[PDB]
């Protein structure tokens, strides 16, 4: 029989789940996972908050997959740069793009470049050890911080900003960020959304965590939930409980115990509705951000292309830190692959890249940056399946295929030294040791050149 | 395994197996090496919904009281029924022997948007 050679571009949840599916449903298929970072797992390592270790458990299943004899890892290989997609298509039977959505949604407003304005995801990569963000060194000396957008990512940075530093002591949070967080004078966090309460993008788990965060109290305006009760009682299961928790918190008087807790709280988080960022207001010396001008908006223009539009009235909000968490978009990495700049994804029909035989995709680069790990997982399985289905039907390149035998020699000729999964395990073991002393799960290596020095690279 | 449990996989196929009382169905699944597409991703820590299972009515009624922590993850699960529970939260009992749990399939493409 044929021995399928499959290539996966990206080592995050979508790439590892697609490979997992391929290995499980085809006994001879081989999967080579390429990754531009020196280490695997993508956002499970760099995105998921350090106080959410339970979620990082999917890493155990990816490690199991990577250890399979029919799987190989190739970190420090940036597809489209070190190796082109066309070159991978020549080497493999099928190529699956799973490189997530890297680009951040710019605010595109006056003063969005003022110091103190960061991408919410840059702040996250900061404390999660993404190398490119290790020198973010955000100024946490100001009292208020404003987060634009009301998704889970917003709740994550707002939670990390208000969590008592000591409670983060033994998580895998970078020691660097934990040190900064200890000196932080941030005590007020506002999460502002363009739309209303019925449109919040976060889930009940993360909201509940926020409502119960030690040392904090919630700041919800009862007026934002007026004539909204009956619509909540009719919402769908996923939505109902979430909304009822917000409504309850926003309109019901807390018990004696809860009230006492809040009266004692020293930090606070709140939710603002119907406000779109109009401009970041500068400080007296115009050297930093001192606040943000929010335009009051209205639900106007409804239907498919529904959007909030400024009424003309504004509101200036004092704040020393402004975090933009308004989604993201994938980016094209190779001129050989089609791209939908409007939706920010690689055009595809349920996994099949448009007009490119043998080319597939999964994860955020396929559906957009709106799914948790479980969503990405079941989506990635569907792609692995449509690929196996094309294989059986004979719609993928016939015969031979050298796979890595070709790419290895190619990357070699180009002076690119790949990081294998076993090399990663030496690094992993090192980070775990450094976590021993301080009692943390690990102490992430942030210096690119040191990580390579370890591996002997 | 002192008791028997039947798992109706997504592809119609049934996977019978035994698991000693006290174990969560995730334990029954994992240790018995049952092939259920991405079942128990967070390894039973209430961080996912991949261990979602549809129990028999005559058994659902007498299961441990469901917590908010479980409902929080269950709301994000597809193929949700009135007899749904997170498998890793249900520890086996003597009265569960020979029961039949069904892994949710159907059209979940709706969760991908
Ligand atoms: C701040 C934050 C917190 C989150 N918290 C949670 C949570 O608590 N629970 C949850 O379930 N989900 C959470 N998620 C969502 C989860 O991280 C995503 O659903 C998941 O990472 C999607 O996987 P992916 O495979 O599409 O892409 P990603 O994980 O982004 O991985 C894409 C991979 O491709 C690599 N890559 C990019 N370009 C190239 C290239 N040219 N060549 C080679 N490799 C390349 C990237 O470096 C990366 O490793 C969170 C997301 C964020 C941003
Ligand atoms: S295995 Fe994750 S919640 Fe049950």
């Amino acid at each position: 029989e044929q021995t399928p050679q499959i290539c996966v571009v990206g080592s995050g949840p979508a790439g590892f789940y697609t490979a997992q599916h391929l290995l499980k449903h085809h006994s001879r298929a081989h999967v080579d996972i390429y990754e531009k970072q020196l280490v695997p797992f993508g956002l499970v390592r760099f995105g998921v908050a350090p106080d959410h270790p339970e979620v990082k458990n999917v890493i155990n299943t990816f490690t199991q997959t990577a250890r399979s004899d029919r799987c190989a890892f190739y970190g420090n290989v940036e597809v489209g740069r070190d190796v082109t997609v066309q070159e991978l298509q020549d080497a493999y039977h099928a190529v699956v793009l799973s490189y997530g959505a890297e680009d951040h949604q710019a605010l595109d407003i006056p003063g969005e470049e003022l110091p103190g304005v960061f991408s919410a995801r840059a702040f996250v990569g900061w404390y999660n050890g993404l190398p490119e963000n290790r020198e973010l060194a955000p100024d946490l000396s100001c009292d208020t911080a404003v987060i634009l957008g009301q998704g889970n990512v917003a709740l994550d940075v707002a939670r990390i900003l208000l969590t008592p530093p000591d409670h983060l002591e033994k998580t895998d949070i970078t020691e660097a960020a934990l040190g900064a967080l200890r000196q932080s004078r941030v005590k007020t966090v506002w999460i502002v959304g363009r739309r209303g309460p019925l449109q919040v993008a976060f889930t009940i788990k993360e909201l509940r965590e926020m409502i119960q965060l030690p040392g904090t109290r919630p700041m919800l305006d009862p007026a934002d939930f007026l004539g909204l009760q009956d619509r909540i009682k009719e919402a769908a299961r996923p939505r109902k409980r979430l909304m009822e928790l917000l409504l309850r918190t926003a309109t019901e008087k807390p018990g004696v115990e809860e009230a006492a807790r809040r009266a004692s709280a020293s930090r606070a988080w709140g939710l603002r509705f119907f406000r779109s960022p109009q401009q970041v207001l500068p400080s007296p010396d115009g050297r930093r951000a001192a606040g943000i001008r929010l335009a009051v908006t209205r639900l106007e223009g409804i239907g498919e292309a529904t959007r909030a539009v400024p009424t003309g009235d504004v509101e200036d909000l004092p704040c020393g830190l402004v975090l933009s968490s308004i989604g993201y978009k994938s980016r094209p990495i190779d001129p050989s692959v089609p791209f939908d700049p409007k939706l920010g994804v690689v055009p595809n029909m349920e996994g099949r890249v448009v007009d490119v035989p043998g080319l597939y995709c999964s994860g955020w680069v396929k559906r957009g940056p709106t799914g948790v790990i479980t969503t990405t997982m079941t989506d990635s399985f569907l792609t692995g399946q449509i690929l196996l289905q094309d294989l059986k039907a004979g719609h993928l390149p016939s015969g031979p295929r050298p796979g890595s035998a070709f790419i290895k020699a190619l990357l070699d000729s180009r002076g690119v030294w790949p990081v294998s999964f076993s090399d990663w395990e030496k690094l992993d073991a090192e980070e775990v040791s450094r976590g021993q002393a301080s009692g943390k799960p690990r102490e992430k290596l942030l210096d690119p050149q040191e990580m390579l020095r370890l591996l002997g690279h | 395994d002192k008791i028997t449990v039947h798992f109706i996989n997504r592809d119609g196929e049934t996977l019978t197996t035994k698991g000693k009382i006290g174990d969560s169905l995730l334990d029954v699944v994992v240790q018995n090496n049952l092939d259920i597409d991405g079942f128990g991703a967070c390894e039973g820590t209430l961080a996912c919904s991949t261990c979602h299972l549809i129990f028999e009515q005559h058994i659902f009624e007498k299961l441990e009281a469901i917590t908010d922590e479980e409902n929080d993850m269950l709301d994000l699960a597809y193929g949700l029924t009135d007899r749904s529970r997170l498998g890793c939260q249900i520890c086996l009992t003597k009265a569960m022997d020979n029961m039949t749990v069904r892994v949710p399939d159907a059209v979940s493409d709706a969760r991908e948007s």
